[PDB]
Parts: structure tokens; C-alpha cells; sequence
């Protein structure tokens, strides 16, 4: 539900699914 | 006289996941209605709409920007410049969407707010999209954002803490977004952590659902992340 | 002379998940190059690009159309008509994307195909987007599609069965899409089930990876679904 | 991977996630 309701979740879902080896962006949970 | 068709045409746009058009199916709702007391249904559709449109841009932004950093780490100006100009298009798009909702929120939505929770939602919403501007802006516009954000969030907080119960979704949601504003935009982790726990504790003593439960979990996750490195 | 920047600007558009622009970053690749032998990288980017753009439309289509059926089931003409006209916009969009790739595929891509697998891919691709048209069209255009599709897929099959090994990804992928074409468009489950198992069996005796493995599983799933009700 | 690579998977992922009670559309797996 975190990747379904927050920007942080969707970003981390996309970045891991695309195999992009760039360093993890700092972000916090917000609605 | 029948503005109910646009309510129906936006539910389709949501269902088909075409969000930019749902915004248009909701811009009409606020204007054709004129200046009426806007319902719970249409508000959430407007909320969901603009949030999903912006969300799609910020996601693009935060990815593009993070690719640009791994490129400045190698010093490839011919690569970075093309990334940045592409980001320029996204930043330009973002500006317009915010410069679309805010004065529409200003013109027909903030003035026509009756109940206690309605005023908090819309003011929180104002503070939100102002904060969304602060993410990418640099100049005098950036300072104006952080200022307009701080004033809007505090204006909402006063009504939220007093008029609404500590376990009310938006009172925590406001507190959650207010909490990120300090940490992300104002770079002061101190005042952020304090407001985060304070809104959490008061909601705990009240506990004694669904939407409220989820937001508390986001607060706790932020604290544990804001106390890591 | 440097068309490599558009290869780089499309990888960004993919990464940021802005697919309609990646198409444009790839339309330039085929044209600025002129008529050159197109690489494995740029082809897959063009494939992924147009497929993702179309995919987003077909998803919208199949949802909208399925809402329209639950509405004709109640006979609400005032509801159905607004759904249909919205579908009219999506169908119009779909037409243009197909009418964009196909003659571009015709002009610079099919004629300049050298190797055995290259000709199969592009012809399969032609058969694909022609089939994508057949999904929503009705009139003389619909018949022209099913015809152009059948001819393109069979033209590809002849090269695929002979020039390439039974376990080669596109030889099965073609067979998979060819198999759906019969069941979905031509409404004949018989010739579909036969081609599906035939391409499966020949790939099995060969087995003795990754991309090929996945497609076989889709074939088996279709058979078990085409023999249910 | 089925909702990540096929139209059928993505459609069935979206339709279930949105709580839409309309009857399941007939579709087959294609790439
Ligand atoms: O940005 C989003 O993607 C989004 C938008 C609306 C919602 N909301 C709901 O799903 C929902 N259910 N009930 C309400 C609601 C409506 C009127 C008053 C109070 C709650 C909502 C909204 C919703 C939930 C929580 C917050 N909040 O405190 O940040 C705002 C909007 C959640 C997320
Ligand atoms: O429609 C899509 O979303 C899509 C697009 C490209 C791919 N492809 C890959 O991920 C991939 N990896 N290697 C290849 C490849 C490239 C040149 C020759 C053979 C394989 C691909 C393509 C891909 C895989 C399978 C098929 N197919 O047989 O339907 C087409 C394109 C998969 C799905």
C-alpha cells in the first residue's frame, strides 16, 4: 500500500524495477 | 444546470487512468457550479486528480535529477546539459499545474468553506502545492514558496488542533505533510521530529479507522528514517 | 553526424516513464540516420517505445469498453453515449500511433533488413500493429487489417520456421501473437490452438533461455484458457 | 512478471486494484 499511496513508495518501486544502479535518492513519506 | 455529467466523466478518466483529463473534468465542476458549497465526492476527485498528475511529474523529476547527480559525479557536461533541459520541460509543466490549482483554490474554494474540517483540507491543500513548488524552484519564487507554505500550514494547524479530534485523518495528514516540509524544504530536522511525535502522541491517547491508521504509520516511519545517518 | 544523443535522450524518457516523447526520440533516430542498418539497441527501444505507448491506450480502451457493456446491460443511453465519445478520443489516438509506426516501418525498416532474424522481427512487428488496429475498427478498414495482418504474420512465419531455431525468442513470440490473432480477431479457436501447440512442441524437443522460457509459459496459459468454457 | 510484460496482466492488475465490480473482460496473453 506504500507504493500505492505515497510518492516515496512509487519512486522506489520504479527505480528497483528498471535495474538502475544510481544511488538511492533521499525522500520522505507524504500524501 | 446539470453539472453531474462531469462528475461521471471524471470517474471514467480515473478508471481509464488518464489523469490530465480528469483535472479538466474537474476544472469544469468548480466553474459551472459557480461558487457553490463543494461536496465530499467532487473534492476528493479534485484532490486525487491534481495529486496524481503532479505525482507523475515529481516521480519523473526525482528520477531525472538523480541520474543527473550520477553524471555530475563523472563530469560529463555534454550528458548533464541534455538531462537538465529535459528537466526544464518537466519543471515548466509542474509550474503550470500548481499555477492552475492554487488560484482556483484561492478563487472559488477557500472563500466558500463552511465546516471546520473543510477549511483545514483546503488550506492544507494550498500549503501542499506551494511546497511542491519549493521542490525545484531557486530564486525569489523559492523563498515565496517556503513562506507561503509555512503561513498556509500554520493557518491550517490552528484550526486542526482545536476544531478537530487528534485521530481525524486530515489533522494527521496535515501534520505529516507539515512534518516533511521542515525536513525536506527548510533543512531543519529538529522542529520536524518534534511536530511529528507530538501529533502522534495525541492521536495515541485518543485511539480507544482505516485512513487514520495508515497516516500514523507514515509518521513513525519518517522518525526512524530521520534518525539514521 | 552524431545521432547517438537521441539514443541517450530516449533512455532518459524511458527511465522517467514518459513514453510518448521516447517515440519522438526514436522517430528522429530512424530519419537522421537516413536508411542505415538499424542496431539491436535502437530497435528494442523503438519496440518498447511504441508498445508502451499503445499499451497505455489499449489498457484505457479495454477498461472503458468494459464499463460500457455493464451500462448497456442497464440501458442507460445518456451514460453510454458519453462513454463512447470518450472512447472515440482513445480510438482516434490509437489510429494515429499505428498510422505512424507502420509506414515508418514500411519506408525505412522493412526494406533495410539484412539478417534472418531481423526480417522476422520487423514483419512480426508489422503484423502486430495491424492487429492492434483490428481491435477497435469496424468498416472496410477492419477487413483490411485482418487481411494485412494474416499476410504479414504468414510472411514472417515462413522465414521464422526455416531460418531460425524453434527455441529462438521471436520465433515463439511471433507464434504467440499469431496465435492470439486467430482467437481474438478471427474468432476461430481451432486454428489458434493448433499453431500454439505446434510451436510449443518443436521448442520442447530443442530445449536441451530467459526470454524464450517466458514465452512458452504464455502459450501454455493461453491453451488452458482457450479450453475452459 | 505477467503484470509487468503483458497487457492482460496489467489490465487485471489495474481492474482489481480500483475495486471495479464490472464483469471480467475476455483477453489473451500477447507481447
Ligand atoms: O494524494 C492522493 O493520492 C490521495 C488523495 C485522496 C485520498 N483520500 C482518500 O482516499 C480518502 N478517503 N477518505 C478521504 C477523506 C475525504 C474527506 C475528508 C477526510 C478524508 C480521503 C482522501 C484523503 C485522505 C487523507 C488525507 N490526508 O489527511 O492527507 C487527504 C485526503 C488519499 C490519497
Ligand atoms: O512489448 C514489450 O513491452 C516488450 C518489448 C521488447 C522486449 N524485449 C526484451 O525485453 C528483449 N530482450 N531481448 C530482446 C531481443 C532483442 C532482439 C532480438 C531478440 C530478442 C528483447 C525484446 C523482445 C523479446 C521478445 C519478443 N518477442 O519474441 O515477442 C520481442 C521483443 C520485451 C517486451
Amino acid at each position: 500500500r506504500r507504493e500505492l499511496h505515497t510518492l516515496k513508495g512509487h519512486v522506489e518501486a520504479v527505480v528497483k524495477l528498471k535495474g538502475l544502479d544510481i544511488e538511492t535518492i533521499q525522500q520522505s513519506y507524504d500524501i | 444546470s446539470t453539472r453531474e455529467e462531469n462528475v461521471y466523466m471524471a470517474k471514467l478518466a480515473e478508471q481509464a487512468e488518464r489523469y490530465e483529463e480528469m483535472v479538466e473534468f474537474m476544472e469544469k465542476v468548480a466553474k459551472t457550479v459557480d461558487v457553490e458549497e463543494l461536496t465530499v465526492e467532487e473534492r476528493n476527485l479534485l484532490s486525487v486528480a491534481y495529486k496524481n498528475v503532479i505525482g507523475a511529474r515529481r516521480a519523473s523529476w526525482r528520477i531525472i535529477s538523480s541520474i543527473e547527480q550520477k553524471e555530475e559525479s563523472r563530469g560529463n557536461e555534454d550528458h548533464v546539459s541534455s538531462i537538465k533541459e529535459y528537466r526544464g520541460k518537466i519543471e515548466a509543466e509542474l509550474s503550470k499545474i500548481c499555477d492552475g490549482i492554487l488560484n482556483l483554490l484561492e478563487s472559488h474554494l477557500i472563500p466558500v468553506a463552511s465546516t471546520a474540517e473543510s477549511k483545514v483540507f483546503y488550506l492544507k491543500m494550498k500549503g501542499d502545492y506551494h511546497r511542491y513548488l519549493a521542490e525545484f524552484k531557486t530564486g525569489a519564487e523559492r523563498k515565496e514558496a517556503a513562506e507561503n507554505t509555512l503561513l498556509a500550514y500554520k493557518s491550517a494547524q490552528d484550526i486542526a488542533l482545536a476544531e478537530l479530534a487528534p485521530t481525524h485523518p486530515i489533522r494527521l495528514g496535515l501534520a505529516l505533510n507539515f512534518s516533511v516540509f521542515y525536513y525536506e524544504i527548510l533543512n531543519s530536522s529538529d522542529r520536524a521530529c518534534n511536530l511529528a511525535k507530538q501529533a502522534f502522541d495525541d492521536a495515541i491517547a485518543e485511539l480507544d479507522y482505516k485512513d487514520s491508521t495508515l497516516i500514523m504509520q507514515l509518521l513513525r516511519d519518517n522518525l526512524t528514517l530521520w534518525t539514521s545517518d
